[PDB]
């Protein structure tokens, strides 16, 4: 079975093609000891990856090799791939093809480096690169539409026509779950709850993922929160202290629609999607409006689909049919799409073989992957 | 009639799609290019016409 | 090829829904 | 026909209603039509008349049930100058009434010569209990002619669903949950786009061929010949007759 | 619409939804299930009671009529397709309905 | 309820989309196509032929 590896800015998902869910999901982080001298002598590993690094966050320095969807540390990315294959999947990469995902607008040099690493370091028999948004569209049984992908580090809107992403209309927004977590930390500090440590940052992330939601009408929700405490929810901290959260539940995710909350002059996700659709040909805009698929972990907020529908209906012409598609398992849409793609019998001829790499070099990836 | 000098199909977007098949024919008098109907591609491969082959094509 | 796969799965879903509807109609008829 | 199971009868009628191309549906009057509720047809043709009054009443009631939603035209074909005209005029009701007056044993009843002459000289509702021996006579005659001739589906799907790969099961669950997305196909009035694209292409082709002809004219304005063979120059003598 | 059809467990589950205000507007049930669950129906304040083709239900006893009369409902409607036999028992029962 | 009712009444859309498909089985295909196109400098029309190939290899 071919291996599918989703290279996400916050979480890495890996599994076997044909499965309905990834087998391993762990943070894409590499940890190194803060004080080498004392701890090297006692046989301690030089670096920790994924869950092991997260569990030792009190003594390790954590670094992300992927920033805003772009690989910035190739050594750490190689270490993450090694950890995935030998610790998470426990398989020999030389015996199984590997399908890798890439962010939109991925530099050609990065694709060549990925191909070189996969063929020379892991001796993989075959490999394929697929666009995350394209896989997200594939996971929903659609081939023409626009995918709004918002992960941990970056948000992209990608219009796709018959499986082909339109590069001239792809828009990038440097706003995602991490910025929302920092904003929640700031507003909780403004309410009186101080979170300063990385452990407290992860507590704030858990609070965001468990209690935040998107309001249909921000002004009406603010008036309701100012007039009644019915929207306040309690969260029990690990030390037993119970904190009360009020309007922060919906003010934090509102930053996705109004980046001005963070001081950013960029357009919201709805305006970004509308602008991306407006950059496409008029004949395909009708298909794009009717096939807007939400993907990514940052799109898991309850009510986001209704708000997106309302905003697009208010922005799009009244004669256009608007339909927002929000799959329940949209956080795994990329991996599911990759598993579907790698499970097709016709796709077995699309794999880049080691012979083709040896004959054409790393540039074959640009003539085989789209 | 003439010696075939080129058999280049004319690719196009459909309103790979070809809209014409250009055949270049050479005789002792000169050379002519014909904008033949695309359907002639079947007969060209059936007759195994190649560059440098003498052919003749009836108008009807 | 993806559209063909999803069309086949859609047909399978149609068949399943049809058999379940027929089972429900048979249960509704038998209870009388 | 009556040999088609109830599930087959429903499947065939649903196919007829769904596929608007099927022009005729031929049904046996002895088939349990009481299981067919909706019929998307507006015309009914009776090829022959059933002698069993109960079956004729059932067919009439069934035709009435279809007519609740649309005007229906019913045609009855009758062979002129035959027994069929008389059977259309009086049916079997008078015959059953005449035989019932002689007793409950139809196998030993004798018909009056007037009734026989009226039926064969070619040029108040009867309750089923009264008609039963007549129906048993009809059955007996049909059987004499015949002597002259003579795992639940859900368990199957469960076995099939157990052979589906996990990704196929996920696709099943996804399509089941997105019951509002059975119109996933981008069906649109392509004909208008084709109508505009054909003209746009025809103009583009006209322009491209005009540019090609202009390029050929420019190429022809350039000198055509600058050299000739040695044989023509020295190995031959130019003559004229 | 509430189709009151199912096994005892499914009917108990459907009765568990009776406590929610505005859970359903119209409830449809069979005569057999209607009389089998008479105790459940008497606990609900029904706005309109509709009885269809009751003349075709074999076995309608005087006790079934008493059960129909004991239901608290604001309005009762009877649908018949055939003329009444105008018998004393039938007319008395119609008056009580 | 309409979506529920369509489990019985969606006889039209689903059948039309399942029967009148615009695609066929995988593999190489050569499409001969001929349509009426209007003449340029009923209306004046001419016939034009297009030949379409599924893949660059063929």
């Amino acid at each position: 079975a071919a291996l599918v590896v989703d290279n996400g800015s916050g979480m890495c998902k890996a599994g076997f093609a044909g499965d309905d869910a990834p087998r391993a999901v762990f943070p894409s982080i590499v940890g190194r000891p803060r004080h080498q001298g004392v701890m090297v002598g006692m046989g301690q590993k030089d670096s920790y990856v994924g869950d092991e690094a997260q569990s030792k966050r009190g003594i390790l320095t954590l670094k992300y090799p992927i920033e805003h969807g772009i690989v910035t540390n190739w050594d750490d990315m190689e270490k993450i791939w090694h950890h995935t294959f030998y610790n998470e999947l426990r398989v020999a990469p030389e015996e199984h093809p590997v399908l890798l995902t890439e962010a939109p607008l991925n530099p050609k040099a990065n694709r060549e480096k990925m191909t070189q690493i996969m063929f020379e370091t892991f001796n993989t028999p075959a490999m394929y690169v697929a666009i995350q948004a394209v896989l997200s569209l594939y996971a929903s049984g659609r081939t023409t539409g626009i995918v709004m992908d918002s992960g941990d580090g970056v948000t992209h809107t990608v219009p796709i026509y018959e499986g082909y992403a339109l590069p001239h209309a792809i828009l990038r927004l440097d706003l995602a779950g991490r910025d929302l977590t920092d904003y929640l930390m700031k507003i909780l500090t403004e309410r009186g709850y101080s979170f300063t440590t990385t452990a407290e940052r992860e507590i704030v992330r858990d609070i965001k993922e468990k209690l935040c939601y998107v309001a249909l009408d921000f002004e009406q929700e603010m008036a309701t929160a100012a007039s009644s405490s019915s929207l306040e929810k309690s969260y029990e901290l690990p030390d037993g202290q119970v904190i009360t959260i009020g309007n922060e539940r919906f003010r934090c995710p509102e930053a996705l629609f109004q980046p001005s909350f963070l001081g950013m002059e960029s357009c919201g996700i709805h305006e970004t999607t509308f602008n991306s659709i407006m950059k496409c040909d008029v004949d395909i805009r009708k298909d794009l409006y009717a096939n807007t698929v939400l993907s990514g972990g940052t799109t898991m907020y309850p009510g986001i689909a209704d708000r997106m529908q309302k905003e697009i209906t208010a922005l799009a012409p009244s004669t256009m049919k608007i339909k927002i598609i929000a799959p329940p398992e949209r956080k795994y849409s990329v991996w599911i799409g990759g598993s579907i793609l790698a499970s097709l019998s016709t796709f077995q001829q699309m794999w880049i073989s080691k012979q083709e790499y040896d004959e054409s070099g790393p540039s074959i990836v640009h003539r085989k992957c789209f | 009639e003439g010696e075939v000098t080129e058999l280049t199909p004319c690719e196009t977007e459909n309103p790979k799609t070809i809209s014409h098949v250009i055949i270049g024919l050479k005789t002792a008098k000169g050379t002519k290019q014909l904008k033949l109907d695309p359907s002639i591609f079947e007969s060209l491969q059936k007759e195994r016409v190649e560059a440098g082959d003498v052919i003749y094509i009836e108008a009807n | 090829e993806i559209e063909c796969f999803w069309s086949n799965i859609e047909q399978v879903v149609e068949i399943k829904l049809r058999v379940e509807l027929e089972e429900k109609r048979k249960k509704a008829l038998n209870l009388q | 026909d009556e040999n088609a199971s109830s599930e087959q009868r429903q499947e065939l009628m649903r196919s007829f209603n769904r596929d608007r191309r099927i022009f005729c549906a031929i049904l046996s009057t002895h088939s349990r039509t009481t299981g067919i509720n909706l019929v998307e047809a507006d015309t009914v043709v009776f090829y022959d008349n059933d002698l069993n009054p109960v079956m004729d009443a059932k067919a009439q009631e069934w035709c009435d049930r279809i007519g609740r939603c649309k005007d229906i035209h019913i045609y009855r074909l009758v062979s002129g100058n035959s027994i069929e005209e008389k059977l259309l005029k009086n049916g079997t009701k008078d015959l059953i009434r005449e035989v019932a007056a002689q007793g409950n044993d139809y196998s030993m009843a004798f018909l009056t010569q007037r009734t026989i002459q009226e039926l064969f000289e070619v040029y108040e509702t009867i309750a089923p209990k009264i008609a039963r021996p007549f129906i048993e006579a009809l059955k007996s005659i049909e059987y004499l002619e015949e002597d002259a001739q003579k795992p639940s589906q859900l368990e199957e799907l469960a076995d099939f669903m157990e052979q589906l790969t996990p990704i196929e099961k996920y696709a099943l669950n996804y399509l089941e949950l997105f019951h509002t997305s059975i119109e996933q196909e981008k069906e649109r009035n392509s004909e208008d786009a084709v109508m505009t694209a054909v003209r746009a292409w025809e103009f583009w082709n006209l322009k491209t061929l005009q540019e090609r002809e202009a390029r050929l004219r420019l190429e022809q304005e350039e000198a055509e010949l600058l050299t000739y063979t040695r044989e023509d120059a020295y190995s031959m003598e130019y003559v004229y007759e | 619409i509430l189709s009151y059809i199912g096994s005892h467990r499914e009917l108990k589950a459907k009765r568990q939804e009776w406590a929610e205000p505005n859970s359903f507007h119209v409830c449809i049930t069979s005569y057999t299930q209607f009389f089998r669950g008479l105790t459940a129906f008497t606990r609900v304040r029904w706005k309109c009671l509709v009885i269809d083709e009751m003349q075709r239900v074999k076995g309608m006893t005087e006790r079934h009529w008493e059960a129909v009369f004991t239901l608290q409902s604001q309005q009762r409607l009877l649908l018949i397709d055939s003329p009444l036999h105008n018998t004393f028992l039938e007319l008395w029962t119609m008056v009580h309905f | 309820n309409l979506r529920s009712l369509e489990t019985y009444e969606r006889l039209e859309a689903d059948k039309k989309k399942q029967v009148h498909k615009k695609r066929k089985c995988p593999g190489p295909i050569i499409t001969y196509h001929s349509v009426t196109v209007p003449l340029v400098g009923p209306p004046a029309r001419c016939s034009r032929t297009f030949i379409t190939f599924s893949d660059d290899a063929t």
